[PDB]
């Protein structure tokens, strides 16, 4: 759909993800390819299949984020399943078709909500005429001057101009309605009332399908957890089983959704792994073939951490500022304050378990616990979170390890 | 009764008397037989029930609302129902109607009639009015209003069912 060049995609993706340029390009080539396909002829359009990607990297360094923003950027249906979720189905469990169902139930919970956007002006325009018709019951068969039912727009203009908030005046209108009511309801009863007439069925539910088939993006997390490991055998066939089960989905097939028959032949798949125990070549042959693109993501550094805190649009730091503003408080972060928040997060991840950028949200959040509470009784102030403040609130916690495993 | 309509020098009129008769006696002497319609643009006169009126004139108005001021058509569309609709049928009367465009008679028969010179003279006094109107219209420079008036009097003088109470509705345009 989008006519954005790969470079433009990466750019757009740079507004949310720090670093990981390679994964960005890989995912950007994929998107542009969907465009490249439609520009082709009959034959070549069947033959050309998505170049599914296999993202390789450690926890929380931007794998899902990238895929989430990519999806979001192409207004495409997105689903994220954890591969092992099916490893237990050899005993009982979810079938892999569920992935295409959910990518559908969400490809619908999407086409519907985005039908409330398009149809949010229709009910408050060619539909608010309801209350105005019981306010000034139109002429017994309007005349006809294409400006006659517009002439009132004097008496009529007043009932609309005053309808800029002034209500709670009980009236009635028309299973049409007929029932007597108010306006904080008669009006809202009209909101949905006149709207369900613009949206139809066999096009909405039919399109959600067209979406998944043409723009669906499936993110299979921890694909590496279903590869063969030299510790046993019984569990391996169980793992490799999930691989064979997923095979139809990325090779091309038809799944049954309670909204129709979805064809996976053109859904893009972004698999993901850490590959510390297994290697991508441990994936079954048929799957390695369907995962042509391999891209690695690097571990985040303290500088990446500093940048992640403030650079992204609606970065946690920005959000925080926003939220404190809600309380009428002016929060402000100095460069060294952030340099220290990042520093702390790095420390805990090295001294205990490394959870990537996730650590920032918990560190940042513990740091602010006090202002977050007192914010209401601090309205009209300029609080500055600087290196000092940071140290007073985090040092002790970060310093104590066993405590970090609990509190940070 | 006597309804007279005339048209001369960008002026059209409809004038009527006010006698309602029952047998050989006068029931009322000031019956309004000439009204106005379509946002005082269309004039009309009539012979019949005061209700038949307030029903055939209301409808006529809506028919104009369904045909942008175009007299004739609403008039055609009017006489249309007036001869079809089970109920509307029992209605009896003789509408004389005239706008800046033209003037014409409508009968329960559904007919739409445009008389020789937009000259109309319906009712038992009709012809006497016509005779006098025609005379005046062809031998004097008098005005449409002056005609209908004088003609109406002549009528009421001959017609035992027509009096000298008037109700005129003029119209200017040029
Ligand atoms: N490179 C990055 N740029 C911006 N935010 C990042 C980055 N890496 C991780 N994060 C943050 O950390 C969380 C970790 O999840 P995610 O980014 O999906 O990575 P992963 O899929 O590897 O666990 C996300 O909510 C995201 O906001």
């Amino acid at each position: 759909h989008s006519e954005m060049t790969p470079r433009e995609i990466v750019s757009e993706l740079d507004k949310h993800i720090i670093g990981q340029d390679n994964a960005k390009r890989s995912v950007a080539i994929a998107l542009r390819n969907r465009w490249r396909r439609m520009q082709l002829n009959e034959e070549l359009r069947h033959e050309v299949t998505p170049k599914n990607i296999l993202m390789i990297g450690p926890t929380g360094v931007g794998k899902t984020e990238i895929a989430r923003r990519l999806a979001k950027l192409a207004n495409a249906p997105f689903i994220k399943v954890e591969a092992t979720k099916f490893t237990e189905v050899g005993y009982v469990g979810k079938e892999v078709d569920s992935i295409i169902r959910d990518l559908t139930d969400a490809a619908v919970k999407m086409v519907r909500v985005q039908a409330i956007e398009k149809n949010r002006y229709r009910a408050e325009e060619l539909a608010e005429e309801r209350i105005l018709d019981v306010l000034i019951p139109p002429a017994k068969n309007n005349w006809g001057q294409t400006e006659q039912q517009q002439e009132p727009s004097a008496a009529r203009q007043a009932f609309r101009k005053k309808l800029r908030e002034g209500q709670l005046d009980d009236k009635e209108i028309e299973k049409q309605k007929a029932r007597k009511l108010k306006i904080k309801d008669a009006m809202k009863l009209l909101i949905e009332e006149e709207a369900a007439k613009l949206v139809n069925p066999e096009e909405l539910k039919q399109d959600a399908i067209d979406a998944v088939e043409q723009h669906g993006i499936v993110f299979i997390d921890e694909i590496d957890k279903i590869c063969k490991r030299g510790e046993s055998s019984g569990p391996d066939v169980s793992r490799e089983g999930v691989q064979r089960d997923l095979l139809p989905l990325v090779e091309g097939c038809t799944v049954s959704t309670k909204h129709g028959m979805v064809k996976t032949d053109h859904i893009l798949f972004i698999a993901s792994g850490a590959f510390q125990i297994a290697k991508p070549s441990d994936l079954i042959p048929e799957l390695q073939g369907r995962l042509p693109i391999r891209v690695e993501l690097q571990a985040l550094t303290t500088s990446d951490f500093e940048r992640i805190l403030t650079e992204p649009n609606a970065s946690i730091t920005v959000q925080y500022k926003a939220l404190m503003a809600t309380e009428g408080v002016n929060i402000e972060f100095t460069d060294s304050g952030i340099k220290r928040i990042a520093e702390a997060a790095w420390q805990v991840n090295e001294s205990t378990e490394n959870i990537g950028a996730r650590r920032l949200h918990t560190v940042l959040e513990r740091l602010m616990e006090e202002i977050s509470y007192d914010a209401s009784d601090l309205s009209g102030q300029n609080i500055t979170i600087d290196a000092d403040y940071v140290s007073k609130h985090l040092d002790a916690l970060v310093a104590d390890e066993d405590l970090s495993r609990f509190i940070l | 009764t006597t309804i007279v309509s005339v048209r001369r020098n960008g002026h059209v009129v409809i004038a009527g008397d006010g006698q309602a008769t029952l047998g050989n006696t006068v029931m009322k002497g000031n019956v309004k037989k000439v009204r106005r319609l379509y946002n005082d643009k269309v004039i009309a006169g009539f012979a019949g029930g005061t209700a038949d009126a307030f029903t055939l004139f209301e409808l006529f108005e809506r028919k104009l609302e369904m045909h942008q001021g175009h007299l004739v058509k609403a008039a055609v569309e009017l006489a249309k129902d007036w001869r079809t609709d089970r109920m509307l049928r029992k209605l009896e009367a003789l509408l004389a109607v005239a706008d800046e465009t033209a003037s014409l008679i409508i009968t329960g028969n559904g007919d739409v009639v445009q008389p020789e010179n937009d000259l109309i003279a319906i009712g038992s006094g009709g012809p006497y009015a016509q005779a006098a109107a025609r005379a005046l219209l062809e031998n004097t420079e008098l005005s449409a209003r002056e005609i209908a008036e004088k003609a109406l009097d002549i009528a009421g003088d001959i017609c035992i069912y027509t009096n000298h109470f008037h109700t005129i509705e003029e119209l200017s345009y040029k």
